């Protein structure tokens, strides 16, 4: 079952982190007409689960590698259109393909990358939408520019539900040590050093970012909930270079510096690798354990990080200025020994309005999670890791219950007026006027429960309005409170649909 | 990183409108949020108006609103800070600063007005009135 | 055959402070159970028999549990503002904003949890700082509280490591 | 397998509370370069179980005692410099070590006594150490000063976790 | 059973019969201070069956080869020092590796190639030293200047007697 | 166990600065918690600022802030007020009194000003201002 076509046009000069185009799924099926999308008519909505096949001819001597990134929304559609950096590409599920290998074909389901089944006659949520990068460049020039064909063979059958399984339940300890689609920047060897020492980071958890703009991922925030880590991690190498590159280097980990001298350093556990296959290394700490995250006057290399040493060095053939490229990724942490989670299954603060302006006040929430948008009064919010799987994942769902929390800037004597909560089904517009409490600001704390979603099941992050259980705050008297807050647990039901990053 | 140059102010009548001069780009973003700044003699940096650009939120300061506007335009796409009524009393230099490092606690959020927050700092334009 | 022991299940008082000289005040505890050093109001502590199990012993871990008193110096009717306790990962350079509670102080008493430790597991006397949970107690109008307290049982799971002796 | 070793200096004329002379762990097994310290190199940190051998002669006309104050850490380092009370080095763990028997040897577990296991390339916490006194003196003056040998025999097997069983 | 490391320096060009520099067991085993190095006192004189590791890229391009040349005592040191012909090198016992293959590791029994046990505290006849030389050179010059590092794994039980066998 | 020697008082502008004289250290310790106190005609010993020396803490009386300091030097290892600045009133003679039962309630806490606590007293230095 073939259905959809799509080319990409490679210069002849390819270079590191060039744009090499993209191509939406969406654009596939409907231009080349076929079985499969008049089928998909029929069927109303498909969940389906194909497997795109590359076509490139296998030649090894040029050394180029690609990384397919799809993303099922246009988060970074916008930044990565002018000298895409490695993490805005690498921070979405992707696929590396490598020329030295030929015709890479890796399947791709639908329903667990990105949850939920597809519309034919227009667009929902934007396309999901295929980026193509060189991660690493040619050493020289090529004969000519070329091409790729990209295929993608799809069986289509109805799809039951707008739902498919949610990819994680929150709960408070999450993570359980094992990774998805976690592989960083590319490491250069130089040629031209005798010797070279390079560091990876073993810290993960820092939000990584270019240099001005931060980037969320969700291998990050996954370990931001324990407070450090075990040992014992597992990853493999890939060596992009081409066939007369040659090199190997020994691996091991350091905490906090390099022993300057080699005679003391071949005595720590280490792996040697001089191919592309995998390593096992146990991480190094003087507590057993890696903080995961860093303090305010703190620097990266403080903490264990793990290092490539180049025993025997790079090789060259008479040719060659340009470097050498290593990537690693990271399939697994196996021997486990996690410390304690950051927060337990108590309450975590979620937005706080303070200096009230104007009287007689209202804020509307509604079904959103978050983007409230007060004009008179300012508005804060929190860091913590739960508001982050809401950025990073493209639907989410449940229900959280909440609590009110204020204080009084006047005297407790001169009091009046409530703060309510009003809650509707529907826009205020039409209603059916729901469970609602008003509070009076005497008592000084409210404690109520508060629907994310919609009828369709799930909301995600930029805004439409569909139908729902719309909830808002209407503050009788506002100059009296000088700061509320409102701090919210999810109920124990919750869930995630999709997987993305968001740039900021 | 960023470079800055400013001018447009000077004396003028009560209920008088400065236009202050778009802020000069420096290696190629200029998206980054950014407050402006006034003085008193005896009383240093307190905040006025913002714009996080991008979700197009705009924050005021408080003792001010409406004589004072920031706006960023479509085509042009710099901030510059308009005012177009005033008070007798501005009487200090204005101060551009921009912030780089914006997370995801100060996107949401309406944005800050602490002086401590903005790591990039420059003279700015002098006003204000007989 | 031994007598009764002196201190039953109940709690036991931990850290007072008093005289506050300074308005719109913070104290800082972090993970550390004791040396607080505030320098703009005065501070108490205990002479309870585990604040000396925390002293002869080398490295201690565990959870406490807390709870606040406190009472007013001025009319109960003039009262306004907040005591708020702010609970942190890593310290506020950087942080993820985990629970915190603010509780105004026309309610006169409040409750809540506290970490000791680090990622390692267990945090000694001569202090260093490991990455773990901070706890901050920030007054928004301190000259109200006349006293506040703070007495605090440690949930069953504890250890000492280590044994020593301490000179004072 | 013998790692480490040292040597204390006793005078011809020993006081009751005067002080012999301390060591530390971490420079005997740095100093004296073996197999057990380069392999102590390779396993990371360790928890060693380890008994202390001292040699001295066997002489039963002095009466004289010592005893050995084993710190892991430095709080009396300080304060036994000089005019070493007995309750500061009776109040850590230690051991009499009696004249009149000869070459004492005592185990000790770094696991029960200290709890932490320790690193190699510098110290997080203060090296463990040993210091030695005269409990009580002999009665006359000896003939001339003379030595003590003491040796620490280890076994080094890799430590699973920075924490052994708590204390208490 | 790791003890002992060296490294040899490679010129970018390297020519037919130059002499890449030599490397003595002794020196390795001294310098790089060891779990064996000291268990080779306690055995004093030991008659070791230790394999070389050379670790060297592996690359098809450039057609290289080297020659290792292992002498026990030092009559052609004075004589390869400058344009090392392949007669010198070629008449000890002497392995070839090949740099189309990579990390070249064959055991030597020192029993069988040199028969007699070796001392520790000096040297009672010169060194067991290792010769390098490229035999053949590569066609073009490289791209810069490169290394190789070469490890001796070895495990040290005592020797009775100071002959092994016979040769012939 | 203590010997207290103490000079150094005298009349003075306003705006001055006494300082006061290094604590006699007796039976070779001199380590110990102490505080100075102050008089006023009929009112007796109000207290004014100590250190605890060896976790090196500070306390300060009310009343007082900033014109009143106590340090210890670092190589002559002796406590002795210092009084940077001084208003009108200091009409009593100071004292140097020492408390050397330190626990561990007594320890990590601010140092006490109460009278009752400090066992040895001593006469003090005479200083006043026209």
């Amino acid at each position: 079952g073939l259905a959809g076509r799509g080319v990409i046009y490679i210069p002849k000069d390819c270079q590191a982190n060039r744009y090499l185009g993209t191509l939406n799924i969406r654009d596939m099926i409907s231009d080349f007409k076929g079985v499969q999308y008049e089928k998909w008519i029929t069927a109303g909505l498909v969940m389906p689960t194909f497997k795109i096949v590359i076509r490139l001819p296998a030649n090894a001597f040029t050394g180029l590698t690609w990384v397919m990134s799809f993303d099922a929304y246009n988060r970074i559609t916008s930044r990565i259109t002018a000298s895409a950096d490695p993490v805005y590409t690498l921070s979405v599920p992707h696929w590396l393909i490598h020329h030295k290998l030929g015709t890479f074909s890796c399947e791709i389901d639908y329903g667990e990358l990105c949850g939920h089944a597809m519309w034919f006659k227009s667009t929902t949520f934007e396309s999901p939408r295929l980026h193509f990068t060189c991660l690493t460049g040619n050493n020289k020039e090529l004969a000519a520019d070329w091409q790729a064909v990209v295929e993608l063979y799809a069986e289509l059958e109805e799809a039951t539900s707008f739902l498919g399984k949610p990819t994680l339940v929150f709960d408070p300890g999450v993570f359980n040590g094992k990774f998805q689609f976690l592989t960083c920047p590319p490491i250069f060897f130089d040629l031209t050093a005798v010797t070279a020492l390079r560091s990876a980071g073993l810290t993960l958890g820092q939000v990584p970012m270019v240099g001005t703009t931060k980037v969320y991922n969700l291998n990050s925030t996954l370990v931001s909930c324990v407070l450090g880590m075990g040992g014992t991690v597992r990853g493999r190498v890939h060596i992009c270079a081409p066939i007369f590159y040659s090199i190997v280097l020994w691996v091991v980990s350091e905490w906090n510096g390099t022993t300057m001298d080699w005679n003391e350093l071949f005595k720590y556990p280490g792996v040697y690798v001089e191919e592309d296959g995998s390593f096992e290394v146990k991480i190094r700490s003087p507590y057993h354990r890696t903080p995961a995250r860093l303090l305010a006057g703190q620097s990266q290399r403080d903490m264990s990080s793990l290092n490539f040493y180049a025993i025997a060095g790079p090789i060259a053939p008479s040719g060659e200025t340009a470097q050498l490229p290593i990537v690693v990724q990271i399939d697994e942490i196996v021997r486990p020994d996690l410390s304690l989670p950051s927060f337990e299954d108590d309450y975590f603060v979620w937005v706080d309005f303070s200096e009230f302006t104007l009287d007689k006040e209202e804020i509307e929430i509604g079904s959103r999670f978050f983007d409230f948008t007060s004009n008179t009064c300012r508005v804060s919010m929190g860091e913590n890791p739960f508001a982050a799987m809401i950025a990073c994942h493209g639907l989410h769902s449940g229900v959280l219950d909440l609590k009110l929390q204020w204080s009084l800037n006047t005297e407790f004597g001169k009091s009046s007026g409530s703060v309510t909560i009003t809650k509707l089904v529907g826009d205020k517009a039409m209603g059916l006027d729901g469970p609602s409490h008003v509070f009076a600001i005497q008592k000084l704390e409210g404690t109520t429960e508060l629907l994310v979603g919609n009828f369709a099941g799930a909301n995600p992050n930029t805004r439409f309005s569909l139908y729902s259980r719309w909830m808002a705050i209407k503050l009788d008297q506002a100059k009296s409170i000088k700061v509320l807050r409102v701090l919210c647990k999810p109920r124990p039901g919750f869930s995630f649909y999709g997987r993305t990053s968001f740039p900021v | 990183q960023v470079q800055l140059q400013e001018s447009g102010g000077g004396s003028v009548q009560v209920g008088g409108s400065l236009r202050v001069a778009c802020a000069a780009s420096g290696d190629t973003f200029s998206g980054y949020l950014a407050a402006w700044f006034r003085q008193a003699p005896g009383k240093g940096r307190e905040g006025v108006a913002a714009i996080n650009s991008k979700r197009h939120t705009t924050s005021y300061a408080d003792s001010v609103k409406g004589r004072f506007t920031i706006s960023k335009d479509n085509a042009d796409n710099i901030m510059y800070l308009e005012m177009n009524s005033l008070k007798p009393e501005d009487t200090a230099i204005y101060y551009c600063a921009a912030a780089d490092a914006i997370g995801l606690a100060e996107y949401w959020s309406t944005p800050t007005l602490s002086a401590a927050r903005y790591k990039y700092w420059g003279q700015g334009t002098q006003v204000t009135v007989s």
